């Protein structure tokens, strides 16, 4: 529904879970070209 | 190694966009898109630690890592995208999907969207082969996107920032499981993260196989 | 449980676990429903339920004046909890006398609110005269994995029934091509007794 | 996750002490007893 999408929105726009750029990815993955 | 398939499924397509009718004139945005010609001119496939991706998808019984010790390991892969969403907002929002099988099975495709690793919707699409030049092809085109997805890129779309638009995608994921009817074994399990690509350019993807060393 | 219209029925719903123990599989039903003789159903007025759905656009009112009426169920359910908590999931069976594309969506709700959807798609297998839809051991979701673990382990039988309270489950199955409402079912749950299995009773849904 | 399920649990048990209850609705006896 539209409030659980605003719900998604509220949480990560608040700036117990590692971002992304924290974990063991291959510099490829940060590179979109 | 070279591309979203086993030794008997493969991924011939899969394209999410946004169709925009104005001035009497049609066109089509692409959000995503990977296509499946399988050639020589594909490089090898670089691998993920699934292991690192958990906590982005449902967990428990049937959840990801469950799905993966569960196996084939071959069959599971993780695609970065860059969403394009330079595009201006009546308008359609679907997507293709179309797949190749070695077998005659009745395809069960799976997808679940996930916000914080939690199912928000799922849709299940249970597809017979057609015979195209003697193989066996399923498509389901230009299905419906849901009104959650709508909802969300027209959301993204408010964010000033492009920091804050992949802070929100950051926790946005989508998983497919491609399942055989008949067996209920697993043909193909692709895990979806994203990013939104650079205003100048268009939908880029890296597709990686998950390992767990 | 014949849950039938003058066109399609449920011939089998059946939520449950699977467990594999020295090497052995062990299956316990949380929830199971499901002849051509039945007496008459007893009627509930749906004005009396509508609070414990989603009461917006496309919710349960706007679903019932649209119809067809004789379409509408409620089912009250006593879940069978006993048992030591792998796969979790849904066996259903569908039969229709016309071979239309099944559409059944699936919203779990919260006080009234949706908290997770399943919307799955099935095509029809002539059978005995009948067009049968069949969705084998679909995988339940996380959500409701938790929601019976945290059931089940609650110090006290009486909270097991307040928490499912304002717990309900809204299944709508629709032809694809028309979109017509060929079921739609209403679920509301209790827990069953200690030494008992899972029973229900159907209700039609009438606006009294 | 476990936190959703977690608020339902919280505000059904209103253990803190922070609309009709179904058992007083218009619902047939049988509603109540299983058998
Ligand atoms: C909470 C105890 C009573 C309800 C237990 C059985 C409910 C029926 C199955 C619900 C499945 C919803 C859809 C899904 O999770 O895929």
């Amino acid at each position: 529904t539209a409030s659980q999408v605003d719900e998604h929105f509220s949480r990560a726009l608040n700036y117990s879970s590692s971002p992304m750029s924290n974990r063991n990815f291959p510099p490829s993955f940060w590179n979109s070209n | 190694g070279r591309a979203i398939a086993t030794h008997k499924f493969r991924l011939l397509e899969f394209t999410a966009f946004m169709e925009i009718q104005r001035d009497e004139i049609y066109h089509r945005h692409l959000f995503v898109q990977l296509g499946g010609k399988p050639s020589f001119s594909d490089p090898l496939l670089e691998t993920v630690d699934i292991r690192q991706i958990f906590d982005k998808f449902p967990e428990k019984s049937g959840g990801l890592k469950d799905l993966y010790e569960k196996g084939p390991q071959n069959a599971f892969y993780l695609v970065k995208c860059w969403a394009d969403l330079n595009t201006d907002l009546g308008d359609f929002y679907g997507v293709t999907s179309q797949y190749e099988s070695n077998e005659n099975v009745v395809l069960v495709c799976s997808t679940i969207v996930c916000s914080f690793g939690k199912q928000v919707v799922e849709k299940v699409e249970s597809e017979y082969s057609r015979l195209e030049n003697n193989r066996y092809v399923y498509r389901i085109q230009r299905s419906p996107m849901c009104e959650y997805m709508i909802n969300f890129i027209q959301k993204l779309k408010n964010l000033p920032e492009r920091y804050m638009m992949n802070s929100v995608l950051e926790n946005f994921t989508i998983l497919q499981v491609m399942r055989a009817r008949e067996t209920q074994e697993t043909l193909l399990c692709i895990a979806y993260v994203f990013e939104v690509a650079a205003q100048n350019s268009g939908t880029t993807h890296h597709i990686y196989r998950l390992i767990k060393e």
